[PDB]
């Protein structure tokens, strides 16, 4: 039923702003305070503020004349906007809500919206079918695989056949080799599935706004 | 601005008693402090455990009761239970700001042992034509997440272009991985044998590949 749901950009040059909207769903603005909490890779959660029910705010008080949040109630959002961004600001940022008593504790979080703070330019990633090596045995189980090469920054979304294959799905996380991440992500299907009928994966960069699809064909 | 301090990480087996703590630097917590504690689980998902006056959301287990010992507030979980494992966060409320803790990561033994699936893929043909060539190796469904991965080229044991991710848990619990091997268009023509080693538990498990 309740949802908090995040749209921000990603990538922030050092001195520049960052704006980050979050949608909620399922309750209302008016009855619920929303804070903004971040996580840096080699850290754990920093509160940075939060805006209450009654429009009134509060944050860390290193963020006063950097931080600002606000919202438009009618709307069901709220605006997290921080600007003079450095490279220590490099972190996964998410709203929560909070009630009031009886509800005093930050049961819903969003999903999290990750920032990168670099002077690197986007890269957008070459996607790469994987066929298996021998030939399938007649009546069998087959592993297809997508190799997501050569992309900044993080994140990057991989489905099969737009989200219908679920089920035997595996995406790995990624690796850092020299400035650019790769990741992969394989299906298991019956033979009689493939190479019969067409298994596609389908990846998106969504901090490049490229959207590729590969259909994965025999060797 | 204050620093609340929480243990670093708390090791248990399953239905056993565990404390975890969370102090200010300032001085005693107190209940004015209003102590909450939020629990993060793998894929960067956090949801509410505990809240400001030592409230338990609807569905969060009663094994999670917050308080305050002496001059600390505590999170006691009584009977520990697998799906537990997690990432343990408290936070402080100081008059006009939050202030989390560091995290206590939380790991309960005793869990099913299970072996690594491998699956090692070859270089695409869509590669090859931009003279690269990378070979992916697949680990999946393995308790405990520890794995070490060796390559060969012929039997022989490669140097360089091998980079492997650290073991992340899968929606069933158990870990996943993969290993690259990066590669020349022409190193990839010469060779014939390929093998991805994976050893798990002293065991180990391989997959061959041959052009
Ligand atoms: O709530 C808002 O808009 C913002 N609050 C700002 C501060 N709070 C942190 C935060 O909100 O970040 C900490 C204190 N709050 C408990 C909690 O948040 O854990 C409540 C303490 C209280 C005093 C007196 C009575 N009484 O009945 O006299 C009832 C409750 C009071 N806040 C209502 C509520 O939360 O119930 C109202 C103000
Ligand atoms: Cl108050
Ligand atoms: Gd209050």
């Amino acid at each position: 039923q309740v949802k908090l749901q995040e749209s921000g950009p990603g990538l922030v040059q050092p001195s520049q702003s960052l704006s980050i909207t979050c949608t909620v769903s399922g309750f209302s603005l008016t009855d619920y305070g929303v804070h903004w909490v971040r996580q840096s890779p080699g850290k754990g959660l920093e509160w940075l503020g939060v805006i209450w029910s009654g429009g009134g705010t509060a944050y860390t008080a290193a963020f006063i004349s950097r931080l600002n949040i606000y919202k438009d109630n009618s709307k069901n959002q709220v605006f997290f906007e921080m600007n003079s961004l450095q490279a220590n600001d490099t972190a996964m940022y998410y709203c929560a809500r909070r009630g009031s008593y009886p509800y005093n504790y930050f049961d819903v979080w969003g999903q999290g919206t990750t920032v990168t703070v670099s002077s690197a330019k986007t890269t957008p990633p070459s996607v790469y079918p994987l066929a298996p090596g021998s030939a399938a045995q007649t009546n069998s189980m087959v592993t297809l695989g997508c190799l997501v090469k050569g992309y900044f920054p993080e994140p990057v979304t991989v489905t099969w056949n737009s989200g219908s294959l679920s089920s035997g799905v595996h995406t790995f996380p990624a690796v850092l080799q020299s400035d650019l991440y790769t990741l992969s992500s394989s299906v298991t299907v019956p033979s009689s599935t493939w190479p019969s009928e067409t298994v596609t994966c389908n990846v998106a960069h969504p901090a490049s706004s490229t959207k590729v699809d590969k259909k994965i064909v025999p060797r | 601005q204050a620093v609340v301090t929480q243990e670093s990480a708390l090791t248990t087996s399953p239905g056993e008693t565990v404390t975890l703590t969370c102090r200010s630097s300032t001085g005693a917590v107190t209940t004015s402090n209003y102590a909450n504690w939020v629990q993060e689980k793998p894929d960067h998902l956090f949801t509410g455990l505990i809240g400001g006056n030592n409230n338990r959301p609807p569905g969060v287990p009663a094994r999670f009761s917050g308080s305050l010992i002496g001059d600390k507030a505590a999170l006691t979980i009584a009977g520990t239970q697998t799906e537990d494992e997690a990432i343990y966060f408290c936070a402080l409320w100081y008059s006009n700001h939050w202030v989390f803790g560091g995290g206590t990561r939380l790991t309960v033994l005793g869990q099913p042992k299970s072996s690594p699936s491998v699956t090692l893929f070859p270089p695409s043909s869509e590669e090859l034509e931009t003279n690269k060539a990378t070979l992916v190796c697949t680990i999946t469904d393995f308790y405990p997440g520890v794995v070490t991965v060796d390559w060969k080229v012929d039997g022989t044991p490669v140097t360089q272009g091998m980079e492997t991710t650290q073991p992340s848990k899968q929606s069933n619990n158990k870990y996943m991985a993969s290993s690259y091997l990066t590669l020349t268009a022409r190193a990839w023509e010469r060779h014939s044998s390929y093998s991805c080693q994976v050893t798990h538990e002293g065991h180990t498990v391989e997959k061959s590949l041959s052009p």
